């Protein structure tokens, strides 16, 4: 978004093949974070079903590890998800400031 | 939003109301109580009444309905019985003809479609026709105004037969009914109940006369009592085997040949046969296959958009996989504004296919975000939407099915979703459409009655073959119509359409064996010329039949024309003298050194025509078969086979039929040996010949 | 008198049809493709049960194509009489040929006339 | 070079004499709507603005607004190609200072009795269960439609076209009507009342705005006497009742009533 | 479902036409007229798709003629 026709034809179709490359190489390496989403659907998933289970059974210790494995998975998941989406929302507000 | 119905307890109530009327007027007067019921019943099937535009509780009608049936009728107006079946008639004929063309069931639901045959509201006019095979069955007696019962008894049926409206209505109703290959892989559809209608008028008409007449008036009119050239009844399986069982007797036979019912029939075939045009895969789908229920699904292919700028990308909804059982979120969500109550995907095809299903599937894990009712649009160019029917209710269900009766072709198609009952979002995991192409592995999947005109072709063959003393006459009657032997012959040479190739060559040899000029008549479209007679291309409605070429030949064929040589009656020296010209001819233009056949006849055809004259031969026969070998034949048949590649068939065959004229006469072949030089450098034409026609004792 | 060589009719039809998609990515002589667009519309309107419509699906297209492909356009005038236009679109919407729901020749075989028809009117227009 | 003569001519031709045959049941409705629309857009979409290449005559026309006066039931499909062929034909002018074929078309009294079988009617009722509407396409066919009627006769007598319509809500709205018995399309009908309260209704007849009046007031007071004694709402709704003063059937009654006061 | 209300508990009577109620998440029926009720009768139409009935909970909102439990709060 920031450094385009500030510099000469060369380095323009330079920057150019490196944005080509570039995107193709970060969609290579983000096809390993579709799976962490389903990981965390079936992670979320199981410990809720432990939660319920050992609440069931009556577990007192057990039902207490369980509920604070699905809090502690969903705050862990979301804090490196909080990170990112962060960095998105500055990202969002560097926009919105730079266009007015 | 409240139910189209009563509930049990409502109906329960009407029931018992009607049941204590019935019990306290039956030990006085049940009669009186028949007139209410039945005029009741008359009111409700009207024009305006609630049977016709579906107004009231189904359950209720239907409660009333099945109360009507124990009645008794016993002594019952005429005028009220008169009124009540030509209005539940007519009624039918409109749910019959007008069915919906979208047939959404929801998955428990495992009942018969109204106008198939031979297996809710359904059950309503079933019911209703019920009421009327027991209204038809009453005897009317005295004056003939009331059908008296506590010299010959008179039924209802003799009225109703004699009405012709009433007629033609449950005819055409049946024949716009369909069950054709499954119907032998009893009633439990409303065609099942035109059918038991007409079994049970059948039964009860006075003569066949007056049972056949209303039969002979609906062949003898087109769509709606329509004339013109091209105009044919519309037939179907369940009335073309009503119309069997009619004609299962032959005093029924006699009076339908006395009627004309046998040219009606010829000339419909005939006629039905110009108008369409076969369906069937044909040359054009062989050469498309080569240079390349079953139904295939093409979502896939396609790209599907919406009209919401909002809308996530539904790309998603389009693979062949289904998501998780319980996942979390739905496949795709759509975020419903306040205000707004429809959106619309929007899947467009790269081409044209012939759309038979759509296929909807919402998020199983909840349900409330169904969509509550969903709208087809179907467009054949991509542009112009165009809604099939009206909008689906959907809420409850966990897969959307939407069948179309009749195949639509769809380039793009538009589901507009209603917004939940409850829910302000719409889940759905898959969407398919399925349906096939034009041409290649997708055009193939996995009744031809009402397709092609094969229906009266059935209708000849039993009326020829179903009493051998009657066989004659019907043959006779049948015979001098135009054109019949060449429709006869096209539809004998054509794929499977309805009725196996044994039936037709019995109704092919039948006809042809009645007289000589019939037999030559035959002879010649079989051999050389298999288009219509008298058909000039100007005139747009004379047959044509230009889509065969002559001289064709089928193991069908091969059979009739055995049957016509070896066969012993007056005239069959005709048919042999037809077959050596034939012959003759086809070997002198063989020496070009025309008619197509002429050109190069079938060598099965000259296979058969050697072995008709060696059976011939080895049999008695009434004439002079010996004498029509002449030798300049011969010479013919030898200068043809010599002048002809040893190894191709043709030259074969004509050996055969050299070697059955040695058989015939020893002379012939020592003339042959004359000829050939023996009597050097023998090629191998001079071997084959020599081998072929040397098989005869004489000649050995 | 004169005999219809239909498979040779097919192979030709199949042939053309290929080589007229390809061009439609030299002229052809409107005078003499007028009595070849004649002849195929006659033939269009000759069919029976003994022809299948998967032939008329490419004698249609090819009748569009060669319409559409000379310089001056052939008007559907200059193809039919009014007879000849009369059965045509009687194939379509008449109730000689369709029957309820089953129509003349198939939903393909009516497609195609329709695609046909409406292409010969862009033509001229 | 050679002059090649239009196409027009014949066609238009075999088009009068395919409407003229609709009568004695020789051709087929939806086909041949469908066949006459694909051929009157060469020159993409329905626009209703777009003026057919081919061109109907009067006779023509009346005979196909008879066959739809008597035509037993419609599907969805043949209501929504009925709407978009009298859209274009309102577009098409007359040949054979003629008057205007919106203007025939509305002086025809079959075109009443085809707007309320259209509006009362629905599609003929099998087991499978049918939402009692008509669909957001076929409200705009019947949207556009009226627009179309309203723009061509604006210019010569809008009086003649707003008495058609309060003749229409007057028969819809009386004893056994639509209205009364709440069987057709709620969207269509709530549009067509939305489409009423625009208009001006300046020299229309004051016998018809009497009947209007009287058939729309005994209609509401029948509906509010005889109101349901069980009410079951779901979450999302939260439209205040019809008995609730000062505060989707309810819509239709509400415009009807507007529409008393606007007359 | 539709809803039959008895004042003597013997005789139902049925309060009005079945209440559509498919894909509903909580079913809500208020009675425009309060009727004095003795015993009520539900009956429950078979599902669209499935062939079970599923349901977790009924109440009968109302009021007593005297002592608590017969004025709103």
């Amino acid at each position: 978004t920031s450094l385009l026709g500030k510099m000469n034809s060369e380095e323009e179709d330079e920057v150019w093949q490196v944005i080509i490359g570039a995107r193709a190489e970060m969609t290579s390496k983000h096809q390993e974070y579709l799976k962490l989403e389903t990981t965390w659907m079936t992670a979320v998933g199981l410990s809720e079903m432990a939660a319920e289970a050992a609440y069931q059974t009556g577990a007192d210790q057990a039902s207490i590890t369980a509920r604070n494995h699905i809090q502690l998975v969903k705050l862990q998941v979301e804090e490196v998800h909080q990170l990112s989406r962060k960095a998105e929302t500055k990202l969002a507000e560097a926009q919105i400031e730079e266009l007015r | 939003q409240h139910s189209p119905q009563v509930g049990p307890t409502a109906t329960q109530a009407m029931q018992e109301f009607l049941t204590r009327l019935q019990v306290h007027l039956s030990s006085t007067c049940p009669q009186i109580f028949s007139e209410f019921l039945l005029k009741l019943i008359h009111i409700l099937s009207t024009e305006r009444g609630a049977f016709q535009t579906g107004q009231g509780p189904l359950d209720a009608q239907v409660k009333l309905l099945e109360f009507t049936l124990e009645q008794n009728f016993e002594v019952v107006s005429v005028s009220t019985i008169s009124a009540v079946i030509e209005s539940v008639t007519f009624l039918v004929h409109h749910y019959i003809t007008c069915s919906d063309k979208v047939m959404s069931r929801s998955g428990s639901d495992s009942s018969v479609g109204a106008r198939a045959c031979f297996g809710t509201r359904d059950q309503l006019m079933f019911d209703l026709l019920k009421l009327v095979n027991i209204l038809v069955q009453l005897p009317l007696s005295g004056n003939r105004e009331y059908s008296a019962r506590v010299g010959s008894p008179a039924y209802v049926a003799d009225l109703v037969l004699a009405n012709q409206q009433i007629m033609s209505q449950i005819l055409s109703a049946l024949g716009l009914c369909n069950s054709s290959a499954m119907a032998m892989i009893d009633a439990i559809s409303v065609g099942d109940g035109l059918f038991t209608i007409l079994t049970t008028l059948s039964k009860k008409a006075s003569t066949v006369h007056m049972m056949l007449q209303p039969i002979l008036t609906y062949m003898a009119c087109g769509y709606m009592g329509r004339q013109g050239s091209l105009a044919t009844c519309q037939l179907s399986e369940p009335l073309l085997w009503f119309i069997l069982r009619v004609l299962d007797t032959s005093d029924a036979l006699k009076a339908f040949h006395d009627m004309g019912g046998v040219q009606l029939i010829c000339n419909n075939m005939v006629t039905s046969t110009r108008a369409i045009v076969n369906t069937a895969r044909s040359m054009v789908s062989t050469i498309m296959k080569f240079l390349d229920e079953g139904i295939h699904n093409f979502a896939p292919l396609g790209t599907i958009t919406s009209s919401s700028p909002t809308a996530q990308p539904a790309e998603v909804l389009l693979q062949a996989t289904p998501p998780h059982r319980r996942a979390r979120s739905a496949a795709w969500s759509y975020i419903f504004l306040p205000e707004e109550a429809w959106c619309d995907l929007t899947i467009h095809l790269p081409a044209a296919v012939l759309l038979k299903e759509i296929h909807i599937q919402p998020h199983l894990a909840s349900l409330a975000t169904c969509p509550s009712s969903v709208s087809v649009e179907v467009s054949a160019d991509g542009v112009n939407m165009l809604p099939l029917s009206t909008p689906v209710v959907t809420s409850g269900l966990t897969y959307i099915k939407i069948q179309l009766v009749k195949a639509e072709v769809a380039s793009a198609v538009c589901l507009r979703l209603h917004r939940p009952r409850d829910a302000s979002t719409l889940g759905l995991s898959q969407i398919k459409l399925l349906g096939l192409t034009a041409f290649g592995t997708t055009s193939s999947a996995t009744d031809q009655v009402s397709k092609t005109s094969i229906g009266w072709l059935r209708l000849l063959h039993h009326c020829l073959t179903h009493i051998s003393d009657l066989e004659g006459m019907m043959a006779s009657a049948a015979a001098p119509t135009a054109n019949l032997l060449q429709t006869c012959a096209a539809l004998l040479m054509s794929p499977y359409c309805g009725m196996h190739s044994p039936n037709i060559e019995v109704v092919l040899v039948k006809i042809g064996l009645q007289s000589t000029r019939i037999g030559l008549k035959l002879i010649d479209i079989l051999l050389r010329n298999c288009a219509a007679s008298g058909s000039d291309p100007t005139d747009l409605n004379s047959p044509l039949l230009f889509g065969r070429l002559n001289g064709l030949s089928s193991d069908s064929t091969i059979d009739i024309l055995y049957q016509l040589g070896t066969t012993q009656d007056p005239g069959t020296k005709d048919r042999i003298q037809a077959l050596l010209k034939w012959v003759s001819d086809s070997a002198r233009v063989a020496a070009m050194k025309v008619e197509y056949g002429l050109l190069m006849p079938s060598p099965s055809h000259l296979h058969c025509v050697a072995a008709i004259l060696w059976h011939s031969y080895e049999l008695l026969v009434e004439y002079d078969l010996p004498a029509l070998l002449d030798q300049e034949l011969f010479e013919l048949l030898f200068n043809w086979s010599m002048s002809l590649p040893c190894n191709m068939v043709l030259k074969k065959a004509v050996d055969s039929l050299l070697c059955s004229m040695c058989h015939v006469h020893p002379n012939y072949f020592s003339l042959l040996m004359g000829w050939m030089g023996i009597t050097l450098a023998l090629t191998e034409s001079h071997l084959a010949t020599l081998a072929s026609s040397s098989q005869s004792p004489e000649a050995i | 008198e004169g005999v219809l060589d239909i498979p040779m009719i097919s192979w030709v039809v199949m042939l053309v049809s290929r080589l007229l998609d390809y061009v439609a990515t030299f002229t052809l002589a409107h005078e003499r493709c007028i009595s070849v667009v004649q002849k195929l519309v006659l033939f269009l309107l000759s069919m029976d049960f003994t022809c299948h419509a998967d032939l008329l699906l490419f004698v249609c297209k090819v009748l569009a194509r060669i319409a559409n492909a000379t310089r001056p356009t052939i008007h559907l005038c200059e193809i039919v009489n009014e007879p000849q236009l009369e059965r045509l679109l009687l194939l379509l919407v008449g109730t000689d040929f369709n029957r309820g729901d089953i129509s003349w020749g198939g939903a393909w075989a009516q497609y195609s006339l329709t695609c046909m028809l409406q292409d010969i009117l862009a033509g001229e227009l | 070079l050679i002059i090649q003569l239009s196409s027009v001519p014949m066609l238009n031709v075999c088009f009068n004499k395919l409407f003229s045959m609709l009568q004695v049941h020789h051709v087929q409705l939806e086909s041949l709507l469908q066949l006459w629309l694909t051929l009157s857009l060469n020159s993409f979409l329905y626009n209703a603005n777009r003026i057919p290449v081919i061109s109907l005559n009067q006779a023509s026309i009346t005979s196909f607004l008879t066959v739809l006066a008597w035509y037993p039931n419609t599907l969805l499909r043949t209501w929504c190609l009925v709407l978009h062929s009298l859209t274009l034909m309102t577009n098409m002018q007359l040949n054979s200072t003629q008057e205007s074929t919106a203007h025939l078309l509305v002086s025809d009294p079959n075109l009443i009795h085809v707007l309320v079988k259209f509006l009362s009617g629905t599609s003929p009722h099998g087991t499978n269960q049918h939402s009692p509407q008509v669909g957001p396409t076929a409200t705009q066919a019947m949207q556009e439609f009226l627009t179309r009627l309203q723009v061509h006769l604006s210019s010569t007598c809008p009086q003649i076209f707003s008495e058609f319509l309060l003749k229409l809500i007057h028969i819809l709205s009386t004893e056994r009507g639509a209205f009364q018995t709440g069987q057709g399309p709620l969207d269509a009908q709530v549009k067509l009342l939305e489409f009423t309260l625009e208009q001006n209704f300046e020299v229309v007849s004051v016998s018809t705005i009497s009947a209007v009046i009287e058939s729309v007031t005994f209609l509401v007071h029948h509906y509010i006497t005889c109101s349901d004694k069980v009410m079951s709402r779901s979450g999302s709704d939260s439209s205040v009742g019809a008995r609730a003063c000062f505060g989707t059937r309810d819509q239709l009654m509400f415009d009807l009533l507007k529409l008393v006061n606007i007359l």
